[PDB]
């Protein structure tokens, strides 16, 4: 790799550099001056190449069956030994083995990993820098429907280009990683997989001129009948279907249209409406056990474990969200749900017929003990949802005094 | 004040301002085949165009197509779309199908043989008992002997026999005497060493010297010019360019200049570049910008800097109009430099900046610096020392030119339809990797795309 | 040596001979011959004032600052025609009425 002011070379058990060696970076390279010198003795995997992101280098390290990611930072060419740090120490069993794709994104600070033992998942690592210190370093992974098979991924500018395989061919999909992305002409984005506009699909209608017509839609690509599709009105005016209205099929055929394309049937006449079409994917966020932290005498933070702490109410703070749900399960009892959809009856901020994006707070009771709860933030609508923070109130009982 | 009536055209005009000495200032206005100049009070200054403005014809945006660089008495203008090309019509000198026979000395009882086109004519001199032989008489006899050959023109003067073929075709030449084969020299095409050159010759005569790769010098050529200035006469042999080879640059495509005079009027005319002066096509290859668009221009360390493709081309030392090597026998540190930028990804250089203690070079996906590399900032720039090294892998927008404010460097980055701004701080040249930061992270949809100023 | 300022060029006299400004011989360049450099840059920079401070020679223009040096960590390296140069540093602003101190 050509980076910093040197030519780094990597072996299976060590890292070396090639240089004339002088503080003179552009010294003449001659047969009596070209040498190789060791630097450190870390590890590396040969499946994928190390990459250079920003000012730091990244590469993957082996951890047996599962693989880990280690970055290390190189100061000045004539300067000290480079600094190194492992960022997967807290997740020893997360990233599978046999990696096949690793792509960076400098402007959006995202590193994307695709494995082979899991052909339906994309692993996302998010980092954030300030001068030298590190503020954010998080892990998570996306998912697709139950019939696709990822092959490999690349990144250009700030978009991820993927080459997936369906039951009949290999397609190309484009994904936008930029923040605050918005659909053209409107205020918020509509979330659907395989999202292709109406202009790419042709329609026909059955039993025209009568009440209760149905429209037969011919998608450009063959269906994957295991998943569930939907039709959503797109454009913000002068349309038969209201903005953000969702319609579900009544009779879907996996294939049988022209050229083997899939077909769908919906009520009403949509021969001149504007709408999207695609699949639906779920999001899940499971909170952890809430505890308390206080500064010990030596400095730092310690987590209290002994005192009784019974959670009472759980609240979250959202902004510009339409719909989501909360799923709370106490210890060995029935699961409870608490949905929310933004339409506050009585308030006239959202008239009938327009999508709702609210701003406020929500509160539900949990009624259990901190060590025997599971809190899940669940949402499946094709409308946006984003959450800022949360706050809980509980009963704190101490059976003695604290030193 | 109002500048001029009418509109400025569909494209956005390209504007620059020059501050010379604090009392002289003027605006530069270039758009759509036209170029105009104003002062800070809106009083237009006349501009003369001796060669026309065909160089300024354009199809894209002038703001993102034109680029300027000012030095002393000139202000270079660069068209980022024109494809430069070597001139092929007004070629260099021709060889000429002429040759001479040189007679060095004479000795008693020696027969000279001259072979021309496979036939041999012989002249025999007298022994010691006869008169002293002389090169003049021997050459006269030989010349009148070969003059009988049809299709060839044979003439003699002094000790030189001049041979020329009427149809201009080639022929063989070889002569030898019967003692040592040294007193005769068949000067034809190329010869062994310059030591065999006769004292007198014709001006503009071209001969080739076979160099010795054992000494790590390739071939070269030598040309003649009479001391009298014309005709035949003594003169000098100097290292010259090989004949019958294109050696001129088409000035009608290469960057032009804008000059101000002492009376206030300006002039927009071509620049007088020089062409290949020594060597041949292989030993003095065409500079890498030939056959490809020129991207930007800058001045650094009393040399002219051109950017083209992945290569950076530097002019000769203290001579801004020379781009071909001066001599081909040995390297000189005043010769132009040709450099390619390393990397596993394709990088087309767009903009350059002189700042900190280095010359930064920007690509579409990375950053580079050109330097001797030493902590010795002012080390000599030589062909074995100029280099390009990577620094980082950030992003760059090509519409505008990155600028330098105070001690920091600023440029714009692409955020999709909207555009952002990123600045990065460079400590000492020999020190660590420069620190970088983004300042538009809180406003991802604020600045519109297609920046122009 | 003697230093003059004119246009964009810095002029250095012959070594240890303040009254000589032309090259002594034309056959081979000697290190005692006068030196002339141009301040490179994409903007016109007429030099006005100079100052000898720290371990360098600071030259100021109307819109920037430059330094003349061999550039080496070797402060007392010989000044030769093959080595002299001008390198920019920053781009602050200067008034020409008075000399920086």
């Amino acid at each position: 790799l050509a980076f910093a002011n040197t030519l780094l070379l990597f072996s299976l058990h060590g890292q070396f550099r090639l240089d004339t060696g002088s503080t003179s970076v552009g010294t003449a390279l001659t047969p009596k001056t070209a040498t190789i010198t060791a630097i450190t003795t870390f590890d590396i995997v040969d499946a994928i190449d190390p990459i250079g992101v920003g000012r730091t280098v990244y590469f993957g390290i082996p951890k047996g069956d599962f693989s880990g990611l280690r970055e290390y930072f190189l100061p000045d060419a004539s300067g000290p030994i480079p600094l190194s740090e492992e960022v997967t120490s807290s997740v020893p069993r997360f990233v599978p083995g046999n990696l096949i794709s690793m792509s960076p994104s400098v402007s959006e600070e995202v590193i994307t990993m695709i494995s082979k033992d899991q052909p339906r998942r994309v692993y996302i690592y998010k980092f954030f820098f300030d001068d030298d210190q590190k503020l954010q370093s998080s892990w998570s992974y996306w998912e697709v429907a139950a019939n696709k098979t990822l092959l490999g991924g690349n990144v250009l500018d700030s978009d991820l280009y993927t080459c997936v395989e369906y039951s009949d061919g290999v397609y190309l999909e484009k994904t936008q990683l930029r923040p605050e992305t918005v659909d053209s002409g409107t205020e918020f984005e509509i979330l659907l997989d395989r999202k292709t506009t109406e202009a790419a699909c042709s329609t026909s209608l059955i039993n025209s001129g009568a009440l209760g017509v149905q429209t037969v839609i011919t998608l450009p690509y063959p269906m994957s009948g295991t998943g569930t599709m939907a039709v959503v009105g797109r454009f913000a005016s002068n349309n038969t279907i209201a903005h953000g209205q969702v319609i579900k099929a009544t009779a879907e055929t996996l294939t049988g249209g022209a050229s083997g394309n899939g077909t769908m049937t919906v009520p009403g006449d949509l021969s001149s409406a504007k709408f999207f079409v695609g699949e639906i994917y779920n999001m899940t966020y499971e909170f952890s056990t809430p505890y308390l932290k206080e500064t010990p005498p030596g400095g730092g933070l310690a987590v209290l474990a002994n005192p009784r702490l019974q959670l009472r109410t759980w609240s979250i703070v959202f902004d510009e969200t339409s719909n989501f749900s909360m799923k709370i399960t106490p210890g060995q009892r029935d699961e409870l749900t608490y949905p929310f959809n933004g339409y506050k009856i009585g308030s006239g901020q959202f008239p009938i017929g327009t999508p709702s994006l609210a701003t406020g707070r929500f509160r539900v009771p949990v009624m259990a003990q901190n060590i025997e709860t599971k809190i899940v933030l669940f949402s499946d609508s094709p409308l946006p949802c984003r959450v800022q923070s949360a706050e809980w109130e509980g009963w704190y009982q101490e059976r003695a005094r604290r030193l | 004040k109002k500048l001029f009536a009418g509109s400025a055209g569909t494209g956005r005009p390209f504007t620059h301002i020059v501050d010379r000495d604090g009392v002289i200032r003027y605006l530069i206005f270039i758009q759509d085949n036209a170029i105009k100049v104003f002062d800070l009070d809106g009083n237009a200054q006349t501009v003369s165009t001796p060669n026309g403005t065909s160089y300024l014809n354009i199809t894209g945006e002038p703001s993102s197509t034109f680029r300027v660089a000012s030095i002393a008495d000139f202000t270079f203008i660069v068209n980022r779309e024109k494809t430069v090309a070597m001139d092929t019509t007004n070629k260099s000198y021709n060889w000429g199908t002429k040759s001479m026979v040189f007679i060095k000395s004479a000795d008693f009882s020696t027969t000279y043989r001259v072979k021309l086109n496979g036939t041999e004519k012989s002249v025999t001199t007298g022994n010691s008992s006869g008169s002293a032989p002389d090169t003049v008489t021997i050459a006269s006899d030989l010349a009148t002997q070969l003059n009988t050959i049809s299709g060839f023109t044979v003439t003699s003067t002094d000790y030189i026999i001049r041979i020329t073929k009427d149809d201009g075709g080639d022929y063989t030449l070889e002569s030898s005497d019967t003692k040592t084969a040294d007193a005769t020299s068949a000067i034809k095409g190329t010869v062994d060493s310059i030591t065999d050159l006769p004292t007198i010759a014709e001006h503009n005569f071209t001969v080739r010297i076979q160099g010795s790769a054992t000494t790590a010098f390739d071939d070269y050529f030598v040309k003649f010019e009479a001391t009298a200035g014309s005709g035949f006469g003594p003169g000098v042999w100097r290292e010259t360019v090989a004949p019958n080879i294109d050696h001129l640059l088409d000035k009608s495509t290469m960057p032009h200049t804008l000059v101000r005079n002492a009376n206030g009027t300006f002039t927009f005319a071509q620049f007088n570049y020089t062409g290949r002066v020594a060597g041949d096509t292989t030993t003095a290859p065409n500079p890498t910008f030939v056959g490809s668009k020129i991207k930007n221009i800058n001045l650094f360390r009393n040399r002219l800097v051109f950017l083209a493709d992945e290569n950076v081309i530097l002019s000769a030392a203290d001579s801004f109009e020379r781009f071909f090597p001066e001599t081909v026998q040995t390297l000189l540190d005043s010769d132009p430099i040709d450099i390619s930028s390393g990397g596993t990804s394709v990088n087309f250089l767009n903009s350059s900046l002189a700042f900190a203690n280095t010359l930064l070079l920007f690509s579409l996906h990375g950053q580079f610096r050109l330097d001797t590399g030493s902590t010795s900032v002012g080390t000599a720039l030589t062909p074995k020392t100029a280099t390009i090294t990577a620094i980082t892998t950030f992003d760059i927008v090509d519409a505008i030119d990155p600028i330098g404010v105070g001690r920091t460097v600023y440029f714009g980055i692409p955020k999709g339809d909207f555009s952002g701004l990123r600045e990065y701080f460079l400590p000492d040249a020999s020190g660590p990797i420069p620190l970088s930061e983004e300042v538009t992270s809180s406003v991802p949809r604020f600045v519109p795309g297609n920046l122009i100023s």
